[PDB]
């Protein structure tokens, strides 16, 4: 996951 | 094609969302991909995003702009289910129920091409  | 939905089958996608939701409240799971055949915007290495739920479509475009390092005057559109939202001031929370896929992700694609070019 790319967590902003 | 080589899209996320092609790389991972439905039940796998649904399980992934179920797992992340159990861990990360108040975040919306979003797939962000370059529109098929786009040739003037770069790729991102990742397509699976967890977005804090209050962020609007217009704000998310600012975030993705930064990550792509686009020039501030570059044309850039983020489409939800491959089409323009009525308002880009909708928060991730508020469009989730409306725009989410049955697998639990919201699917977005970005493009440099305006609706009528």
């Amino acid at each position: 996951w790319e967590e902003l | 094609p080589g899209s996320f939905k092609e790389r991972r089958p439905f039940h796998e996608r649904q399980k992934d969302v179920e797992e992340i939701r159990s861990q990360q409240p108040n975040k919306v799971p979003v797939i962000i991909e370059r529109f098929d055949g786009e040739r003037s915007l770069p790729l991102m290495d990742r397509c699976k995003f967890l977005v804090p739920e209050h962020i609007t479509v217009a704000e998310l475009m600012s975030i993705v702009r930064r990550r792509l390092q686009l020039h501030p005057q570059q044309a850039f559109f983020l489409l939800v289910n491959e089409r323009s939202m009525v308002s880009n001031s909708m928060s991730m929370s508020n469009l989730y129920s409306q725009e989410r896929d049955p697998d639990g992700f919201v699917y977005m694609v970005y493009t440099s091409q305006p609706a009528f070019g």
